[PDB]
């Protein structure tokens, strides 16, 4: 199950 | 026995030919089970899991896609570099699960043009940057509480779906697959040939060859060639010495593989 | 900060001339991952070669299997023949039913 990006590099 | 989910996630930019692409693939140990491609025009087990997951996975992927897409940006920035070269953002993230299910170990960590960027550290609380780029991306995590997130990730929704894939596709992912073996013989010259160890139909991929002369590892002198896939779920792998004519009876070519009753111990049969 | 390729070629099941199998080329441990991979036939590329997902170890060097089926005779020669942006010109490497 895919992990959501929390926030961008 | 024990077992890993992972996500091998990576955008690259092209200049010129469109937004960066975007393709996430996933695994459980060594059989991959689902992929995204955001220029797109999955396993048996997976496929009875039905349309509740699959649009919560496929909008996970699209809006992971467009936070990629921004981190692209970022990092060119951070690295003074142009809008005219390609670049690459990976990541890879998981766990680690132990044959009662629970967690051994969680892992998120990216790379940017290859090189290690940020991991999250073991404890699942705090990050390790590589450079001051990254640097500015550990202050902002920081200051977003990216870790707890990721944490609760790992902890959570990784080692439940793991457990839940593992029980629908027990008779693959709980099954390991036996080498066969032989060993080959091909003269180089008068005075020396090759001796081969081969390992064919073997799953999972992890396997130890080795080839021993008089007992003793010929590390130095073994030429072992990577593992690599058949393309029906399992892998190869050979091991070569060059050994004096006559000598070969001293060598021996030493197995060991998960799905082995007991490690083998060959030589060559003329 | 660039990594050439590795090549295997080799096929799927032991090679048997005149039973159907799979020819394989397998390239793996480069960066950056955009590559060229063909499967050749004494010398011509064959075509409706299907390839893997691209993925990567854990290294972060990518790794893609390119694949055909293909019924090995006495006299026909395989080959797998690669370009990528470390290399000067394409490298070929020839199939050796022993390796």
């Amino acid at each position: 199950f895919l992990r959501g990006r929390a926030y961008v590099l | 026995g024990s077992h890993s989910m992972r996500y091998f996630d990576t955008a690259m930019s092209r200049p010129g030919r469109g937004e960066p692409r975007f393709i996430s693939v996933g695994y459980v140990d060594d059989t991959q089970f689902v992929r995204f491609d955001s220029d797109a025009a999955r396993a048996p087990w997976i496929e009875q899991e039905g349309p509740e997951y699959w649009d919560r996975n496929t909008q996970i992927f699209k809006t992971n896609t467009q936070t990629d897409r921004e981190s692209l940006r970022n990092l060119r920035g951070y690295y003074n570099q142009s809008e005219a070269g390609s670049h690459t953002l990976q990541s890879m993230y998981g766990c680690d699960v132990g044959p009662d299910g629970r967690l051994l170990r969680g892992h998120n960590q990216y790379a940017y043009d290859g090189k290690d960027y940020i991991a999250l550290n073991e404890d699942l609380r705090s990050w390790t940057a590589a450079d001051t780029a990254a640097q500015i991306t550990q202050r902002k995590w920081e200051a977003a509480r990216v870790a707890e997130q990721d944490r609760a990730y790992l902890e959570g929704t990784c080692v439940e779906w793991l457990r839940r894939y593992l029980e629908n596709g027990k008779d693959t992912l709980e099954r390991a697959d036996p080498p066969k073996t032989h060993v080959t013989h091909h003269p180089i010259s008068d005075h020396e040939a090759t001796l081969r160890c081969w390992a064919l139909g073997f799953y999972p991929a992890e396997i130890t060859l080795t080839w021993q002369r008089d007992g003793e590892d010929q590390t130095q002198d073994t030429e072992l060639v990577e593992t690599r896939p058949a393309g029906d779920r399992t892998f190869q792998k050979w091991a070569a010495v060059v050994v004096p004519s006559g000598e070969e009876q001293r060598y021996t070519c030493h197995v060991q593989h998960e799905g082995l009753p007991k490690p083998l111990t060959l030589r060559w049969e003329p | 900060i660039q990594r050439t390729p590795k090549i295997q070629v080799y096929s799927r099941h032991p090679a048997e001339n005149g039973k159907s199998n799979f020819l394989n080329c397998y390239v793996s441990g480069f960066h950056p991952s955009d590559i060229e991979v063909d499967l050749l036939k004494n010398g011509e590329r064959i075509e409706k070669v299907e390839h893997s997902d691209l993925s990567f170890s854990k290294d972060w060097s990518f790794y893609l299997l390119y694949y055909t089926e293909f019924t090995p005779t006495e006299k026909d020669e395989y080959a797998c023949r690669v370009n990528h942006v470390t290399l000067s010109q394409p490298k070929i490497v020839k199939w050796d039913r022993d390796m």
